[PDB]
């Protein structure tokens, strides 16, 4: 495998990874907004060829009432490809991003309650908490979690 | 509640006004900048004032124009800076 | 008046006149010497101007203006230091890149590009164990990485190959997390050490249970005896571990889980797809399938099986069970619209495609309006195998349209990018949309879209928005054609087929200049490629068939470039040189046996003599050189040949059980 | 606890079809779809076990009401052949087990069984299902006709 920086050139190709792997699509210009603002916290993992197989396209979320903090927008990788320890460490890496470009305070994301893999990697293995059930979020019609992590144990492991 | 980024490039477009910065003696820098960009400008000058003094026939020019389609600008730099002959000014362009 | 002026800045860095931008923009330096978008301007201009050893000393004395101010953040002259660093870098002075990072490292927010900064310097400069421990510095920043370990490798200069193993042994004992580390002793190492090594790598990713592991040593099927070893390895652990339950009876470790002999069957199975011997894999598969009927991969491997062998129905028609077990995720579906595609079914593919997707409309407007290019050019290549035109050549024009739209959108954001302060990743996407349509999705629609243009051609019966049966029935489609293969031309040459494709389009133009540069710039890459080489025996076929229809103009710079290139011979020895090259070659060899009747009808009974060996000593004999010399042979453009295909086809059926294509009517 | 890799699942709308395909073959007689809408909005009465990660194992149940008692029948256990003693019946039985008593508020719990298994008989003996019942015909294709009842009580 291959956990690298965004370049840009190479983004407009994940997006064909977002139309093969999960349902929730996104407008291009949204990518390349997130590829310039701030290019450090998302990451592409790939193999030998070339190909694409997986991504982080991540986001600090600009919110001047509170402390600055990020936002998971995007997590795939291929099923063809799965069962190696590639999300974990994709977000780790994004995780230490922040942590060493702007000081992430908490990480948050939405994941849907149907999935049991990714609801299982997300909860026990990787370590995040249940803080809100937002209901009808998705457009099939699932209940999804809004979970966190707090990273400030992060922070003084790097701040060493 | 799913926005999919609609106020995301929403405030790209606002109207703000930019921040102002004391003068503080750029002259002395932007003079050496001013001579240095005159020298690169008086040598892209020569290059059109020294080729300017070519002489162009229209027939092998339009032949030119028919076997390769391009516009007629770049054809007629490819044709000026090829000393006016048409043989290894094709050969070039077949290059 | 300002706004003006910066519209005609706009304007003029989008039809990238450089200079004028350049003159209007001092025209606001002598209107006003203080915004940063000016110096923003002047460092993307020298940089797409190629001047850097200056514009190291100017965005300096820009430094040192932003400096003194009381209300500054702190990320945007980071950032600025690092394009700084960007620019000495590229300039080629070194040193002088290496002081200033040296100097000005402490007033960062990221560590990041510094540090590559750092490590890239210390590369160049020849300074060999500061860079050593920068790149383990690296190695414990990240574990994964081709590139740390690659410079690792180089800068540390191992004498031999176990030198170089000891650096992946020791990474295996401070870091047993990670992956390459695992693999990358497989690529290079040779022998019983690296059967051993290999042992022990499978032999923990079948006990945890890795999936994708036979796709790491796919890499690393292009030796013999590699391939030969792990597979004795492999059915030596089965014949050892259904007999006494482990896998071999030497060593006494815990009893392992009895899915491993499932997972180690299906390893096995998808081995002996890619070997190319499917009976075993079928013998061994049924045993997979009588073991346990609930598991996704078996059934998506049994469908790769069929998939590899010539016939696809079998494949759709198990596949579309084994993505029934489960509707949950769009990989396995996707996979089931792409099996339904190449399985000649539009309508199943279609409501297939559709469960996934809003619905609120049709299935196809909705991944158009998201841009879904996968399934767009793969079904256009597939109603082009439904042997008609139009739909396909319109979903090519409406692919290329968002590519229009993909390179026009840009415009909006650069307000906000002279208002934030980045411009490394600014001059990379100006950068890349300098050169946007070199993607390969773009050349795999094109490809098609070219073939049925010169097949149409060759053979005749609030923008625009398209529907086929008019826009397919242009009346002349060649000039609009090479409207869209002229940026394909421009952008990218390194890839043989797009002046092959050149060539195809100039032939029936006439052209022969641009003919023949085509001919210079695909020869210059490749010489012995064969369909550029009949490529060649038409070129030359047509110059001296037709060496008196042209201008004198012509005669000249042809001769002589053909005197450069050529020589003076004939095609009929100048073919049997090339078929005697290239004696063991069968598509070089239906590469001659088409010529061998084209530039003579007369010696047809030889080509049916040439194209009909069937020795095992052959190089590159597959299903689909065997199914294109009989979808040749059928075109015609060899003979009506229906005395002897019937038993080609029953002789190819022999080696061949599995094959659609060669069962008999 | 440690080194196994089981964990159990529930039943969702979209994984009904790999539920079907275990159970019309873990045991040779099938029943028509109406059985498989039964054994969907029970929730977390009826599910099934993953050895390994992939889906090995399954239990569902239903609720009764006769003879005088409020009663819970056990619809069917899924299981294969190679897998026996490695991971299926013990501990998920022992599940259905603890959700019925951190219910509690029911009676008891009973099975239909063949008569020509007799380790399976002794598998559930093990854990307390007596015989009370030998119903003579039950079985309507399959060469053992007859059949057996086991029960537990709660209360
Ligand atoms: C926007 C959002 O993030 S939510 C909405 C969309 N969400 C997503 O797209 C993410 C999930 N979607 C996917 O397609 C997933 O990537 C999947 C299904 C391919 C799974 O990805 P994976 O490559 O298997 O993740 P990963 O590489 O980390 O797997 C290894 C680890 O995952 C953990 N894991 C979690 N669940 C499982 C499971 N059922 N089985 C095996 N391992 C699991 C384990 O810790 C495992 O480690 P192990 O080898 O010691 O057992
Ligand atoms: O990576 P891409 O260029 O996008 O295409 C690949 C490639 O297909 P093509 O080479 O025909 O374009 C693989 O084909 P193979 O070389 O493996 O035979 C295919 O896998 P299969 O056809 O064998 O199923 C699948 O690659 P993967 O499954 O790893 O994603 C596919 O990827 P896409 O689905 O994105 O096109």
């Amino acid at each position: 495998m291959n956990i690298r920086n965004a370049r840009p050139e190479d983004l407009m190709n994940m997006q064909h990874c977002n139309l093969l792997c999960l349902p929730e699509n996104y407008q291009m210009k949204y990518y390349f907004y997130h590829g310039l603002s701030w290019p450090q916290l998302s990451y592409i993992a790939e193999d030998e060829n070339g190909k694409i197989v997986g991504y982080v396209l991540a986001k600090m979320e600009e919110d001047p009432d509170d402390v600055p903090h990020g936002h998971i927008t995007s997590l795939a990788v291929k099923r063809s490809h799965r069962r190696l320890g590639l999300a974990q460490k994709l977000m780790d890496q994004a995780s230490r991003a922040m942590i060493e470009n702007f000081n992430a305070k908490y990480v948050s994301l939405h994941v849907r309650k149907s999935n049991r893999a990714a609801l299982h990697l997300y909860s026990n293995t990787l370590n995040f908490q249940i803080s809100e059930v937002e209901p009808k979020y998705y457009a099939d019609g699932e209940d999804a979690y809004a979970m966190k992590r707090d990273l400030t144990q992060m922070a003084d492991e790097l701040r060493r | 509640k799913h926005d999919s980024g609609a106020a995301d490039l929403e405030r790209v477009t606002d109207y703000a006004e930019e921040k102002e910065i004391q003068s503080s003696n750029l002259e002395t820098a932007m003079s050496v900048i001013g001579d240095r960009r005159s020298r690169e400008q008086k040598a892209k000058q020569e290059r059109e004032k020294e080729l300017a003094k070519v002489t162009i026939k229209k027939e092998d020019l339009e032949l030119i124009m028919t076997e390769m389609e391009i516009s007629r600008a770049a054809a007629e730099r490819s044709l000026r800076e090829h000393m006016g002959n048409v043989v290894e000014a094709l050969i070039a362009l077949t290059n | 008046n300002l706004q003006i002026l910066r519209d005609l800045s706009l304007l003029q860095i989008q039809m990238r006149d450089l200079e004028g931008y350049r003159e209007t923009r001092y025209q606001l330096l002598q209107l006003r010497p203080a915004q940063r978008a000016s110096w923003i301007g002047y460092a993307i201009a020298y940089h797409l101007l190629e001047d850097y050893e200056m514009a190291a000393k100017i965005l300096e004395e820009f430094r040192k203006t932003q400096q003194t101010s009381p209300d500054k953040v702190d990320y945007e002259y980071s950032e600025l230091l690092l394009y700084q660093n960007q620019v000495l870098r590229e300039a080629g002075l070194y040193r002088e890149a290496l002081e200033h990072l040296c100097t000005y490292e402490k007033q960062i927010c990221d560590k990041l590009a510094v540090e590559e900064t750092k490590g890239e310097l210390l590369l160049q400069l020849c300074r060999l164990e500061d860079a050593a421990d920068v790149y383990r510095g690296l190695q414990e920043r990240n574990p994964e990485n081709w590139a740390y370990y690659k410079g690792l490798e180089k800068a540390l200069k191992p004498a031999n190959m176990l030198e170089r193993l000891k650096i992946y042994e020791e990474a295996w004992t401070k870091y047993p997390r990670g992956l390459v580390p695992r693999r990358l002793p497989l690529n290079f190492l040779s022998g019983e050490k690296f059967k051993e090594c290999l042992d022990k790598f499978l032999r923990m990713n079948f006990s945890k249970g890795c999936p994708p592991v036979f796709n790491t040593l796919r890499s690393l099927y292009k030796d013999k005896e590699k391939v030969a070893i792990i597979e004795e390895l492999v059915v030596g652990y089965e014949t050892s571990l259904k007999s006494c339950r482990l896998f071999n009876p030497n060593d006494d470790g815990k009893e392992e889980p009895p899915t491993t002999l499932l997972w180690v069957q299906y390893y096995l199975a998808q081995h002996y797809d890619k070997i190319g011997q499917p009976s075993i894999a079928l013998e061994y598969i049924n045993t997979a399938i009588e073991s346990t009927p609930t598991l996704i991969e078996l059934f998506l491997v049994k469908a790769k099986i069929y998939k590899h062998a010539g016939n696809i129905k079998e494949a759709a028609r198990w596949m579309d069970e084994a993505q029934a077990l489960d509707t949950a995720d769009r990989f396995i579906n996707s996979k089931c619209a792409k099996y339904m595609l190449k399985a000649n079914l539009i309508k199943e593919a279609e409501e297939m495609c559709s469960k996934f997707t809003r619905e609120g409309t049709s299935a196809v407007e909705n991944l158009n309006e998201m841009q879904c290019m996968w399934f767009q050019t793969e079904c256009a290549q597939a109603y082009k195998a439904m042997n008609k035109f139009g739909e396909a050549l319109k979903k090519c024009h409406e692919i290329e349209r968002h590519f229009i739209e993909i390179t026009d959108d840009q415009f909006d954001f650069h307000t906000y990018c002279m208002r934030k302060i980045t411009l490394r990743s600014y001059v990379d996407l100006l950068k890349l949309e300098d050169v946007l349509r070199q993607h390969p999705f773009y050349f795999k629609a094109a490809r098609i879209a070219i073939e049925i243009y010169l097949k149409l051609h060759d053979n005749p019966l609030p923008k625009e928005e398209l529907i086929p049966e008019k826009l397919a029935k242009v009346e002349t489609p060649l000039e609009e054609a090479i409207k869209f293969l002229t940026p394909l031309k421009n952008l990218v040459k390194n890839k043989i087929e797009t002046h092959l494709f050149a060539f195809e389009i100039y032939f029936r133009k006439e052209k022969f200049l641009l003919m023949l540069q085509s001919v210079k710039r695909a020869f210059a890459i490749d010489s012995s490629h064969p369909w550029l080489h009949e490529c060649m025996i038409r070129l030359f076929n047509t110059a001296v068939c037709e060496s008196k229809d042209l201008s004198d103009t012509v005669r000249t710079v042809l001769k002589q470039e053909m005197n450069r290139l050529f020589g003076a011979t004939n095609p009929k020895n100048f073919n049997e040189t090339f078929l005697k090259r290239n004696s063991d070659s069968l598509p070089h060899r239906l590469s001659a046996a088409k010529m061998v009747y084209y530039l003579d009808p007369s010696s047809q009974k030889r080509a049916i003599e040439l194209a009909t060996t069937l020795d095992e000593s052959l190089t590159n004999r597959n299903l689909q050189t065997c199914m294109e010399v009989l979808e040749a042979l059928y075109d015609g453009s060899l003979g009506d040949c229906k005395e002897a295909a019937e038993i080609y086809r029953a002789n190819c059926h022999k080696l061949f059980p599995y094959a659609l294509a060669f069962m008999p009517p | 606890m440690k080194g196994s890799r089981i964990e159990l699942g529930d039943v969702t709308p979209h994984n009904i079809k790999q539920l079907k395909r275990l159970n019309q073959v873990i045991f040779p007689v099938s029943y028509n779809d109406k059985f498989y809408k039964d054994v969907l909005e029970v929730g977390e009465l009826a599910k099934l076990a993953y050895f390994n990660d992939i889906a090995v194992g399954a239990v569902c149940c239903r609720v009764d009401h006769s003879q005088n008692q409020k009663r819970l029948y056990i619809m069917t256990l899924g299981c294969l052949a190679p897998y026996r003693r490695l991971g299926i019946g013990t501990k998920m039985l022992n599940h259905v087990l603890n959700i019925c008593e951190k219910d509690g508020t029911f009676d008891n719990i009973y099975l239909h069984v063949q008569i020509s298994n007799e380790s399976a008989i002794d598998f559930y003996r093990k854990f307390g299902f007596e015989i009370i019942e030998t119903k003579k015909n039950y079985y309507k294709r399959i060469e053992p006709a007859d059949a057996h009842v086991l029960q537990k009580n709660l209360k």
